[PDB]
């Protein structure tokens, strides 16, 4: 269903949208009136028909939309359309049906119209609309991973899953959320690092954050890294250690220094602490804990004494791991305030056996 | 659970009585040996009064066991000190001590 | 193994050291009772050795240096820096004996003398690990240390480092000129910050700064330094501007004793002089404006005008611009490098032109210190407003106060759980009571304690977590409101805030809220408008909603809030009627704003009879079972909610005089009010006779109350009026000669809430209509 | 307001406090209010004692008492300040102020009283005596 | 109560001492003066001289401008900021019948002050704090204008050029944004406000030893008035040289995504202005005289009105 918002989603990934005239050759001509076209919607893919349909029935009678200014009974372009000042509708050139309203006012193509459907565009912008197609072309891969692993889910083995299509695009992610340098000049830095800052928000606004968390969670029952890989066989049994480090990696870029994504763990807290004697990927898993422990204060108060006695057995059975103490030194403090109940639990399990 | 083995007598015939003080220049540790405490390091000769139960019950029952001068090594039981929970960051639970006391002066 | 062996292992020094930051970080913040759990760990004499095995590696230095701080002298560290920026000085004559300058215009030393402000002792207890355990502890103080022992130990390290420095070895201690310095400065920079040095100690430091300045080897400031041991620099100086501060404040409190001394016998002789005077008499008066026609206040602002009419001979007029003139060259006005701010101001403009400074930390310790020299006139200025003078009677109640102040300012920072709290308890159940938070009100404004204890309410309300708590600082500001009315007009500037949170049994903040405006025309004059239609957004929400806490309680529902709404016009009804009068610009903008929301009123007159609603009251809360079933009666709260309703619109009655005249606006507001009510509503309702006690005693919290017939008698005498002899008979023995023969009959419990109701409330009015 | 008190009043108060004080909380019961106030010369009767708690359990705190120490003594000062405030008018003390000794007296007191209004003072009231004074200027 | 005011003798004499200080900082330390204004930023100057690195004051504004521009919701009011800000400020005013010569040298004076600054780039360190204000009308935004005026004083012009530069490149909305949030957060003349100051001014002295403080009170009406007045002075200065691409920047920033035209927002305040003067005139209509602090008021309201239609001219000054 189509919607209206405030200000909110005006921003985010889904209130993005492309216009595809119906010729072929010299489609980014200047758009003039009384021009048909189809309309995109960029994270789905799905063609607007008054709701949004898939591509593979999208179809010219179906869903074909045009600009006009107001219904009086009627190589490259002029520059017809304005930016800001046109304050034209839309509706459909077969039916002619202008699509109008009825917080979320429900959008229907109506044919007594109103005075409200004068409504003026604004252009994108060119770092936020590349951010956008990709989410599109990861979550297209992602969930045909995932149901592709849900295929043998529960039978064993005595369609192939795209392995080498995931590892790639994981490791341009990471990339593409990578940190800039500390040697960079501090007014660039400071620049590079609120546009990082959107579109973090910009994935885990628009899913893309529980989604990897579904596919850990699919893989993850697997702990023999070759037996319980057999119910897929050898083939992607070879990368079932690469798949599962990069997959922490990601999740560890998303969630470093924003402050409100690191709130989206306060309810499954108890679900990374749980897989910290994992085995595999023990430091990935350990690096996701300590990015969260520093931006988001709410979340030292919400450990009780089940998870700290994991954390201590997590260092008595990985050597003299300096990451571990660093987790435990956010244990104690937030924003130079302390946390009483907390700075006993460590002392009296950590210190008195001084073994 | 008080056993006092001897590591160097004193006078033999000076004990301490009710309702005074000591001098104790003592020393701790636990049964796997880890020294827990010590006095000279504070450079502090510890004090204390009999019978008032400042110390723990393991202690002032093998103090007045000693004579002046007399350097004794102690064994309190779990039992008689920090019993079920211990002391909070330094002692576990049901831990037996072991001490070094040596009585300096005044009875 | 040695420790020494982690120089070259390079990986057992890393997790040793960042053992050391988890040491550090779990005695945190005055956390005094694991302090002395840490100090079995690491014993008390290889700490102190270890602040001098030069052959430590780096980061192993920094840290033993670190953790000996954060074990020991952290906790005293932190209250006695919270108690420098105010200075509150007695009257001994060990005070009345300090100048500016030194008698000998040259410049004294700095920080060496004699002081005479205020602190608390520190309160070290010594470690043990044999005391038995005692079951809530009190508290643990933190873990002691021999402080005389440290000073000699600290001031030798120092020492040497400042002469070895000068040999420019290349194999410096601890692996570097940073590691050299940076773990023994931060170490003498508390050390001197918590006023543990004599004097002498600090006459060698200046000479171990730079002794070609400081005398009665090369300097340390000659000495090219990387940047982090400039920062300590700066905190190192920074202790030595403020002693000149407290030095220069001390001596203005020791030169006003004097005076002021001078000043009284100056005009009780002048007065007597006056009082023999008959000379004159238009021109008398004149001289008797000051001397017992003005405030004290307008005394001392007129006696001293005699800058470029003055009652004061010139030789006690000459003595204070003498004064004048030693505190500008005492300041750095010339008032027409030998001086500490000619040392300063050269030392941090050359730094400048040193490199280009990379740290922002450091350009902003530089800047602060640069200002502060040259606007050191200024920088006595805004110290001043924290100046305070007591008498020497009452210093042995003042310390005693801070230290219980102190407690509070350390429960500041630490996140409040269920022990410390009653520690805040405990702590302010003993100011309260200490007799000198009464007697100074100014004292208490000035050193923010009002300030202190709203934000551990900010903390609590962000469900409430801690209500035992929050009830006993919100009764503190109601009596705090009321001591003097100054501490009233700055507790009213936190109103939106308080506001905020209206959002129970006990005390609230909203009583606050109100404390904060009543007996006042200037706070009621200037309350704003945005402040006072979120009391009634709030007002808004109860007509429509219940208690759910009462359903919850298994009470009958009822859909608007007969107890819930009454927490506001019981502060509404403090916001239009002061001193017994009606305001006007409250008065008429509560009720344009009243009106705009008429859900806001009791739906019973939305619309049922008002004498039918308060009937329909009696059945609900006579019977058991339409009545709320255990101190929440819902039958006495819909009539005490009529009761407020009421006489809240009474008390925005525009006054007699103003109808009087023909103000058309006022007449206005009193169309409306007539308008809304029937007057033969109260009628019934001022007739309704009540069950007296007599041989058996009612209740008084599910029944009828005579507080509820003194809301509606004040509004048919402030809008409506009595004007002829038989409606004034009409309802005298209906309702009255019932009560006043009720009452006549028991000369007990309701006997007296009736008694003051006849007396305040109808026999005024008998007496407005008596011929 | 409770600044009206001075110190060694308050000083008094809380040596008389502290000295029926219970356990040092600053709890007395009802009872011991009654002998306190005794123990500082005033004896108010039961009436007098009986309004003043309800006013405010059995468990008068020191703030809840000194309140009341406020308001007993607000009253009684409310009404003998205004005889003395008409001591400085007459140059006997009696009440016999001339009307030519008042219009340089009042404009000359630093409340900023110009001539209309103490003009205005007076035409709206030979000498005048003090209890129509008192009455012409409480109103 | 005015009668029975007790004397200073019978007073204790810490009391005594202590309304002392509230007395002797008020009539004798506040009242005095000092120019260490200038021999401060002097040495700031010339310390560059030693034997392409920054200057001492040249450090100093580039670390105010760093502090400016991290990314933060408010503005968090520093003290040590404003410190600085007026004494940069105050280095322009020793400058701010008569010969035709003299008169240069004391206007290339201050050209050369304000040289002292602006190569430091002390320009675009309060352009930047007014984006980093977002509309915050608070203390700051008062000191960091004096300092704006102070660099702009006279009409200078290569302080203009190294300010359109600077909005040009960095296509920075966020700046016109908050010159629009503080022109709507302009107060103007009221009529409820009015009576209760008047109704305030009723009381003179208050009982129990204290005095009614009237500058606490102070004009609760209008007391915006010489901030809003110091934009529109700041305001006046942008366009001050006929600059005319400032006339066409100041209608339309071409160059950003959003256009704000302040030239408009300038009259929507002069409306708000117009109506709230002549209500204050019917109230007066019917009375006959004009009391002392009616004039107050009706001052303030027109010395704004002069700098505001003085701000307009120099948008159309330029033909």
């Amino acid at each position: 269903l189509v919607y209206y918002e405030g200000g909110a989603v005006c921003t985010h990934a889904r209130s993005l949208w492309r216009l595809e005239p119906l010729r072929i050759s010299w489609s980014g001509s200047h758009l003039r009136w009384g021009q048909p076209l189809r309309i995109r919607h960029v994270t789905t893919g799905r063609y607007l028909a008054l709701v949004v349909v898939d591509a593979c029935k999208a179809h010219t009678k179906a869903t074909s939309f045009c600009f006009r200014v107001s219904k009086e009974k009627l190589g490259m372009g002029p520059p017809e359309i304005k930016y800001g000042e046109s304050l034209c509708f839309v509706q459909h050139v077969a039916s002619g049906l202008w699509l109008t309203y009825a917080l979320k006012k429900k959008a229907i193509l109506h044919q007594e119209g109103h005075m409200d459907d004068a409504l003026f565009l604004t252009r994108c912008q060119q770092e936020e609309s590349q951010a956008a197609r990709m989410i599109h072309s990861t979550a297209g891969l992602y969930n045909q991973f995932i149901k592709g692993l849900d295929s043998f889910s529960g039978k064993p083995r005595g369609p192939a899953l795209p392995i080498e299509a995931v590892i790639l695009s994981l490791q341009d992610l990471i990339g593409y959320f990578e940190p800039p340098s500390e040697e960079l000049q501090h007014e660039e830095k400071q620049s590079k690092l609120r546009s990082l800052r959107n579109r973090q928000s910009l994935f885990q606004e628009e899913g893309m954050l529980s989604l990897v968390l579904n596919c850990i969670d699919r893989l993850n029952v697997y702990t023999t890294a070759a037996h319980f890989a057999e119910y897929a066989g050898e083939e992607a049994a070879e990368s079932w250690k690469e798949i599962v480090n990069l997959l922490y990696e990601l999740l560890a870029s998303l969630i470093r220094g924003n402050r409100a994504n690191c709130a989206l763990f306060s309810t499954n807290l108890d679900w990374v602490v749980s897989k910290l004697d994992r085995l595999e990927a023990s430091s990935g898993i350990l690096e996701v804990l300590y990015c969260v422990l520093i931006e988001s204060p709410e979340v030292l108060n919400i450990i009780q004494e089940n998870h700290i006695k994991s954390i201590i057995s997590l260092l008595d059975k990985h050597g003299r791991n300096h990451k571990v103490l660093d987790v435990l030194c956010s244990l104690c403090v937030c924003n130079g305030v302390a946390v009483r109940s907390n700075q006993d639990l460590i002392t009296e399990n950590l210190l008195p056996g001084r073994e | 659970g008080v056993e006092i083995e001897t590591i160097s007598p004193g006078d033999g015939r000076t004990f301490p009585k009710k309702g005074q003080t000591c001098v104790v220049h003592y020393t701790g540790m636990l049964q796997n040996g880890k020294k827990f405490d010590s006095s000279r390091d504070r450079n502090k000769p510890f004090k204390f009064r009999i019978g008032k139960q400042e110390v723990i019950k393991g202690f002032e029952e093998g103090a007045a066991q000693m004579s002046l001068g007399q350097r004794a090594k102690l064994t309190c039981t779990p039992d008689v000190a920090y019993g079920a929970t211990g002391h909070p960051g330094v002692i576990p639970p049901n831990a037996t001590l072991i001490f070094d006391v040596e009585l300096l002066n005044l009875e | 193994m040695d420790i020494l062996e982690l120089s070259e292992r390079l990986d057992l020094q890393r997790f040793h050291s960042h053992t050391l930051r988890l040491y550090r970080a779990v005695c945190a913040l005055g956390n005094n009772r694991v302090a002395h759990a840490l100090c079995s760990h690491v014993d008390q004499a290889q700490l102190l050795h270890a602040l001098e095995d030069a052959h430590l590696p780096g980061p192993l230095r920094a840290g033993y240096y670190d953790l000996l701080i954060s074990i020991h002298l952290e906790s005293a560290c932190r209250s006695r820096r919270s108690m420098l920026s105010e200075y509150i000085v007695p009257l001994t004559p060990e005070t009345r004996a300090i100048t500016l300058f030194p008698p000998g215009r040259r410049h004294g030393l700095p920080g060496v003398g004699v002081t005479t402000s205020l602190r608390p002792p520190h309160h070290f207890s010594p470690p043990c690990f044999v005391a038995a355990l005692p079951a809530e502890a009190p508290a643990r103080l933190s873990p002691a240390i021999p402080l005389e022992a440290l000073r000699d130990k600290a001031l030798r390290m120092l020492g040497e480092a400042v002469r070895d420095g000068g040999q420019h070895a290349r194999d410096p201690v601890g692996g570097s000129v940073e590691f050299q310095f940076v773990p023994v400065l931060k170490l003498v920079s508390t050390l001197l910050v918590m006023g543990i040095f004599g004097d002498e100690d600090v006459k060698q430091i200046l000479k171990m700064i730079e002794p070609e300045v400081f005398t009665e080897e090369e300097g340390l400031l000659q000495m090219k330094l990387p940047e982090s041991v400039k920062l300590q620099m700066c905190n190192l100086l920074e202790y030595f501007c403020d002693q000149e501060l407290q030095h220069r404040v001390e001596s203005l409190a020791a030169f006003a004793e004097r005076y002021v001394d001078k000043l009284q016998a100056n005009q009780r002789s002048r007065y007597a002089l006056l009082m023999r005077a008959f000379t004159m008499s238009a021109a008398e008066t004149a001289r008797r404006t000051r001397e017992f026609r003005s405030p004290p206040q307008e005394q001392i602002n007129m006696l001293l005008h005699f800058k470029d009419d003055c009652p004061l001979p010139e030789d006690i007029r000459q003595d204070l611009q003498d004064f004048h003139q030693d505190l500008l060259a005492h300041c750095g006005i010339q008032l027409e490098p030998q001086s500490l701010q000619e040392l300063v101001s050269h030392m941090v403009v050359r730094w400048a032109q040193e490199d280009y400074v990379q740290s922002p930390e450091l350009v902003r310790a530089m800047f602060s210190l640069l200002h502060r020299q040259y606007d050191g006139l200024g920088e006595l200025l805004r110290a001043l407003p924290r100046a305070y003078t007591i008498s020497p009677s009452s210093v042995e109640d003042t310390m005693s106060l801070l230290e219980c102040l102190g407690q509070i300012r350390s429960l500041l920072i630490v996140q409040m759980g269920p022990q410390e709290e009653n520690l805040m308890i405990q702590s302010i159940g003993n100011i309260m009571n200490n007799k000198v938070f009464y007697q100074h009100p100014n004292l208490m404004r000035a050193l923010g304690m009002h300030e202190t204890v709203m934000e551990v309410m900010v903390n609590v309300l962000g469900e409430i977590r801690f209500p035992k708590m929050v009830t006993s600082c919100c009764r503190f500001l109601c009596y705090f409101c009321r001591i003097s009315r100054q501490n009233q007009r700055s507790m009213f500037d936190h109103l939106s805030y308080l506001l905020e949170n209206s959002g129970m049994q006990g005390s609230t903040p909203l009583d606050v809220a109100a404390a904060s405006v009543i007996d006042n025309n200037e706070l009621a004059l200037a309350l704003q408008e945005q402040d006072l239609e979120k009391v009634v957004s709030y007002l808004a929400g109860c007509g429509l909603q219940s208690c759910p806490m009462l359903l919850a309680k298994g009470y009958p529902d009822i859909g608007w809030n007969p107890c819930g709404g009454e927490r506001y016009l019981d502060f509404l009804r403090f916001a239009v009627f002061v001193n017994g009068e009606s305001v006007e610009e409250n008065a008429n903008v509560v009720v344009r704003l009243l009106i705009r929301k008429p859900e806001c009123f009791g739906p019973a007159l939305r619309g049922s009879g008002l004498l039918a609603a308060i009937e329909e009251a009696i059945r609900i809360s006579e019977d058991p079972a339409r009545d709320g079933p255990n101190r929440v009666h819902l039958g006495h709260a819909i009539m005490s909610f009529y009761a407020a309703l009421i006489d809240l619109l009474g008390r925005c009655a525009p006054e007699m005089h103003l109808i009087q005249a023909g103000k058309g606006e006022a007449l206005r507001i009193r169309a409306i009010l007539r308008s809304l009510v029937p007057l033969d509503d109260l009628v019934g309702i001022i007739s309704l006779p009540l069950q007296i006690p007599t041989l058996v005693q009612p209740k008084m919290s599910a029944s009828f109350v005579p507080d509820h017939k003194a809301s509606m008698v004040l509004f048919l005498d402030r809008v409506y009026g009595i004007e002829n002899q038989d409606f004034l008979l009409h309802v005298l023995d209906v309702g009255f000669l019932p009560d006043m023969r009720a009452a006549a009959s028991l000369d007990t419990e309701m006997a007296l809430a009736l008694n003051r109701y006849l007396c305040l409330a109808v026999l005024p009015l008998i007496t407005k209509c008596a011929p | 307001m409770a600044d009206q008190l001075t110190e060694e009043q308050i000083a008094e108060f809380k040596e008389a406090f502290s000295l029926f004080d219970k356990d040092g909380d600053g709890t007395i019961t009802t009872k011991a209010l009654g002998t306190v106030m005794r123990s500082l010369g005033q004896n108010p009767t039961e009436a007098e004692l009986q309004d003043m708690i309800n006013e405010v359990n059995g468990t008068i705190d020191f703030p809840a008492f000194l309140t009341m120490m406020a308001r007993k003594m607000k009253d009684t000062d409310s009404e003998e300040e205004i005889r003395e405030a008409f001591r400085v008018f007459d140059k006997d003390g009696n009440g016999y102020i001339s009307a030519a000794a008042l219009r340089h007296v009042m404009t000359n007191l630093g409340e900023k009283l110009t001539d209309e209004e103490v003009d205005e003072m007076i035409r709206e009231a030979g000498q005048v005596n003090y209890e129509a004074f008192v009455q012409m200027m409480t109103a | 109560a005015c009668f029975r005011m007790t004397p200073l003798y019978n007073l204790p004499t810490h009391r005594a001492c202590n309304m002392f200080l509230e007395s002797y900082k008020a009539a004798w330390i506040l009242t005095e003066d000092h120019s260490f204004e200038d021999r401060m930023i002097d040495d700031l100057s010339k310390a560059g001289e030693q034997e392409k690195k920054p200057d001492p004051l040249h450090q100093l504004v580039l670390h105010f401008s760093r502090t400016a521009l991290t990314e933060k919701s408010k503005l968090d009011e520093d003290y040590l900021y404003m410190a600085y800000a007026d004494i940069m400020a105050k280095s322009c005013h020793l400058e701010e019948e008569v010969s035709f010569e003299e008169k240069e040298m004391e206007k290339q004076r201050l050209l050369y002050q304000q040289s002292r600054l602006h190569t430091r780039g002390a320009a675009e360190m309060v352009l930047q704090m007014i984006s980093a204000c977002k509309g915050e009308t608070g203390a700051m935004v008062s000191s960091t204008l004096k300092l704006g005026i102070s660099i702009l004083n006279g009409g200078n012009a290569e302080v203009q050029q190294k300010m359109l530069d600077y909005l040009k490149d960095k296509k920075e909305v966020g700046f016109f944004q908050s010159i629009q949030a503080l022109m709507q957060t302009c107060s103007v003349l009221d009529l409820n406000a009015f009576e209760r100051q008047n109704k305030a001014e009723g009381l003179g002295m208050v009982n129990e030893d204290g005095t009614v403080i009237n500058r606490q009170n102070g004009e609760k009406v209008m007391a915006d008035d010489e901030f809003t007045q110091d934009l529109f002075r700041f305001l006046q200065l942008l366009c001050e040289g006929h600059n005319n691409d400032f006339q066409n920047y100041l209608r339309t920033q071409t160059g950003n995504t959003t256009t704000i035209n302040i030239i408009i927002c300038t009259v929507d305040y002069l409306l708000r202005l117009q109506e709230s003067i002549s209500d204050f005139y019917w109230y007066y209509s019917g009375k006959d005289v004009i009391e002392e602090q009616g004039k107050r008021n009706f001052s303030k309201a027109m010395s704004v009105a002069k700098q505001v239609f003085n701000s307009l001219t120099e948008y159309i000054q330029g033909p």
